[PDB]
RNA sequence: GCUUGAGUCUCGUAGAGGGGGGUAGAAUUCCAGGUGUAGCGGUGAAAUGCGUAGAGAUCUGGAGGAAUACCGGUGGCGAAGGCGGCCCCCUGGACGAAGACUGACGCUCAGGUGCGAAAGCGUGGGGAGCAAACAGGAUUAGAUACCCUGGUAGUCCACGCCGUAAACGAUGUCGACUUGGAGGUUGUGCCCUUGAGGCGUGGCUUCCGGAGCUAACGCGUUAAGUCGACCGCCUGGGGAGUA
């Protein structure tokens, strides 16, 4: 099991459709061994560059300890998904609390 | 890289107790463990030339604790090269 | 003088922009230790953070750029 | 770099800002060194050359510059 | 004879030659003035006061349109920009902000060889 | 796995062989073979159409499923096959309920590998779908032009499609020449690329390598009379003409496509 | 037998150490379109070149390939070659703390094996920019050069070969001992963190200097000082690192 931060900025029509897709990957996760500890939504804000000729992304961050395969499949889900325009997985030390 | 799971198992498995660390025997058998998990590594990637230099270093050393091991008693070091699987 | 010396923080993070545009300059460009008096490590942490903010468009990477 | 002059400003401290904007961003050196390709060898022995002289003149300001001469 | 009121100054300038294009904001050009368009030619033509001229005559280009405020962006090195920018106005406008919008490279492609003479 | 061959003799010394290990060595599935008569290059006129035909060792025809029509039912691959009719191999594939068929074999293949077609299926290799759910940038393999007409490209050994772009209804590909194709969205496509990639590096080594791949000799038309050829005659080696085929047309550069029909799906040609 | 050399384990640390796979942004070129028009480019000056078939400028968009501004450092890591966006996967080493454990397991190494910049070679791709060869314009007494405008291999990737460099601190490896100062980088302990502190102790590194050494220049605790172990190498210049 390891600790990983997971931020990715989803559409801003595509915002309507984040609750349920957390729990899905969360489903991914907890469904299969994992624990979320943080799972902080930041909402929609403004990027400070027009990714794919758009601005104001709606963005979430995700803090979960979980082995390596779960992450895996969460990361080809996250690629081939056209809701999400970019994705961030980071390997930390340990799990984190506060915002 | 020999979790510590792993170098735990190893040596309660090949040492005079728990706390029994650095006899030669137990780092013959580390030295083992972690060649045969590199033999793993290097199936892939082939040009890992930095990593081998490690893995090269690791072969020499275990092979000049087998030298020591056979001049000072050869009786725990027939036992050590049946149990431990290797020739030489 | 150094503040992140003197907060202790182990990893900066690169969640919170307002330190981080602190640290930058108006053209987005990182600034440099020599007048911050950063220490060196955190000077590493720093720039690590604020390139892992741009990539994720928390930070712009030049202030002209359409 | 991105300059807005507001309401009740001239023309020449605009200008003078404008300036001392490309002064602190430092685009014509970064211009400059960008139309010929200086070699590895020549970076690292630039690097190199004005470090020896950059504090071999600070140290004969430390001290071979404090001591009088008249 | 399509009028607009503000519009986008672009001062390129080079080491042998600047040229002032002056759009609208949406980009689109209402007339260009060089420093070799007018006289100036050679070693004249990297001078200052080439830009100073090419400035004076893109300010007549555009009479027909007639603009109260420009956005000045200035682009590359070289003897242009401040003396271009200082005669733009003393043709008659109201510069309304500058830019400097030159190409910087973050180490993209390679450049040409270094000159011996 | 290339093998070069050891030189004892000449028509041995310049071969090089690729060995495949997987292939199934014994008789392919017998109720996907036909016959495959030949023709020699000759229609039904019984003239000679095509010249440099003829001979060759006798093959039987596999039935290769080309259309995939079989969706969301998944199927297990049961063993590669070589194929005579083809560049690429065959894999025997073994659907749920019983059925067995021949497909391309992609490049990433082997035993016991589960692929199954549909709009629902995958993104991994051998999976086909139809070309809205396939991402852009992605590498696909027996790319219908039609939809339900079965897959007309990108079918040979090591060969693959670059999806480009997609504008709505129609998405645009970059074929394997180079050039740029639109083509219906509606039409199916099969990840990955084609495997044996290896096929290119085989040299044949001797004539009779090529005479029992059915080619029978190439005459250069130089060697011939002028009745024979536009390049024939000459006392010794004379050539003196612009090379043209053996019915006058320019060769070497002169451009023969006439279609005017399917030049709306042309964006970029060959290069 | 012993623990002092050499190693093993527990805990952390810093790192352009390495291999595989993604991905972002700036820029160059090209293509398509919009505005608009007579110059652009280049130079010491020119011309070749591009441009009224609409360039250069400017904006929207696309496609590619390569390299990763700022940070950036007489900074770091690596045996050396060398390594610079960001993320993930696999993986090597070095260092620090307090302990424990084996108990001389060590040092060096002819032949041997491995790695080894760039250029080059083979096969298969890729090809933006740069660019040997090449062409044209100049300069010139001439100019098969420098300067300009182009431009192919090559540079890039995969897998093999080559095995050389001013591969250089022109300084073999290991160990011992011998005044100081200013720094940098990375651990760590103690005291009141009583305040951006002090007093310590380890590793690596940069400069200046003392004795001593040295032909001198300089080196100077990271020695070219004082010693020991093993290895490689030299014996006037050219012919020749050639036959």
């Amino acid at each position: 099991m390891r600790h990983y931060e997971i931020v990715f900025m989803v559409h801003p029509d595509q915002s309507e459709q984040v609750p349920g897709m957390i729990e899905r990957y969360t489903a991914a996760i907890t469904g299969a061994e994992g624990k979320i500890h943080r799972l902080e939504d930041w909402g929609r804000r403004q990027l400070a560059y027009p990714i794919n000729k758009l601005h104001k992304a709606h963005y979430v961050l995700m803090n979960v300890e979980a082995p390596q395969e779960v992450i895996d499949e969460l990361e080809t889900t996250f690629r081939f998904n056209d809701a999400v325009i970019r994705s961030m997985v980071m390997r930390t030390k340990h799990a984190v609390t506060e915002a | 890289s020999l979790s510590t799971e792993a170098t735990a198992k190893i040596v309660s498995e090949f040492g005079r107790d728990a706390n029994d660390t650095g006899s030669t025997e137990v780092q013959v058998a580390l030295l083992t463990a972690q060649i045969n998990h590199l033999q793993g590594h290097f199936a892939e990637h082939k040009k890992d030339h930095h990593s081998r230099r490690g893995l090269l270093r690791m072969v020499s050393q275990r092979r000049k604790l087998l030298d020591y091991l056979k001049r000072k008693d050869v009786a725990r070091y027939t036992q050590l090269i049946e149990r431990l699987g290797l020739r030489r | 003088f150094c503040r992140f010396t003197a907060e202790g923080v182990q990893e900066i993070d690169y969640k919170d922009i307002a330190t981080l545009k602190n640290y930058i300059t108006e053209s987005g460009k990182i600034v440099p230790s020599r007048i911050t008096g950063t220490r060196a490590k955190y000077q590493r942490q720093l720039a690590r953070a604020i390139k892992r903010a741009r990539y994720l468009s928390l930070l712009p990477y030049t202030d002209r750029h359409q | 770099p991105v300059i807005k002059v507001r309401e009740n400003e001239p023309f020449d401290v605009a200008l003078r800002r404008f300036k001392r904007s490309c002064e602190k961003a430092g685009v014509l050196a970064e211009v400059r060194r960008r139309e010929f390709y200086e070699k590895p060898t020549t970076e690292r022995k630039r690097a190199k050359a004005s470090a020896v002289k950059r504090h071999a003149k600070k140290l004969a300001r430390e001290n071979a510059r404090r001591t009088r001469l008249y | 004879r399509k009028q607009v009121s503000d519009g986008v100054a672009h001062i390129h300038a080079s080491f042998n030659n600047t040229i002032v294009t002056i759009t609208d904001r949406q980009g689109n050009a209402l007339g260009w003035a060089t420093a070799g368009g007018s006289g100036f030619r050679g070693s004249r033509k990297s001078t200052p006061f080439a830009a100073q001229v090419a400035a004076e005559r893109c300010a007549d280009a555009v009479k027909e349109y007639g603009i109260k405020n420009l956005e000045v962006m200035v682009k590359g090195p070289g003897p242009g920009r401040e003396s271009t920018i200082r005669a733009l106005n003393a043709a008659g406008f109201r510069i309304t902000n500058i830019t400097d919008v030159t190409p910087i490279p973050h180490n993209g492609c390679r450049p040409p060889k270094k000159r011996r003479v | 796995a290339v093998v070069k061959c050891k030189p004892t003799s000449p028509g041995r010394r310049h071969v090089v062989k690729v060995v495949n290990p997987e292939l199934h060595k014994g008789k392919p599935f017998a109720p996907l073979l036909e016959k495959n008569s030949k023709s020699g290059g000759r229609n039904n006129n019984g003239r000679i159409t095509t010249r440099h035909i003829g001979g060759g060792h006798k093959q039987a025809y596999r039935i290769v499923d080309f259309k995939r029509n079989k969706d969301g039912i998944p199927a297990v691959v049961e063993r590669l096959e070589y194929d005579p009719n083809r560049s690429a191999n065959i894999a025997l594939v073994l659907y749920k309920d019983g059925e067995r068929r021949y497909i391309l074999a992609p490049k990433g293949l082997k035993a016991g590998d589960q692929i199954q077609s549909g709009v629902d299926a995958a993104i991994k290799p051998g999976n086909t779908l139809p070309m809205r759910n396939i991402p852009v940038g992605s590498t696909v393999h027996n790319v219908e032009m039609k939809p339900g007409k079965g897959g007309q490209l990108a079918r040979s050994a090591g060969t693959y499609v670059q999806i480009v772009a997609r504008d709505g209804a129609y998405v645009t590909l970059r074929l394997r020449s180079g050039e740029m194709r639109k083509v219906e969205a509606d039409c199916r496509a099969t990840l990955g690329e084609v495997g044996n990639a290896e096929h290119m590096l085989r040299v044949l080594g001797k004539a009779g390598a090529a005479r029992w791949r059915g080619v029978r000799p190439t005459v250069r038309g130089t060697a011939m009379n002028p009745v024979d050829h536009p390049h024939g005659g000459g006392e010794g080696r004379n050539f003196g003409k612009h090379p043209v085929t053996p019915w006058g047309v320019q060769t070497k550069g002169k451009k023969t496509r006439s279609n005017k029909r399917t030049d709306k799906f042309i964006v970029r040609r060959r290069s």
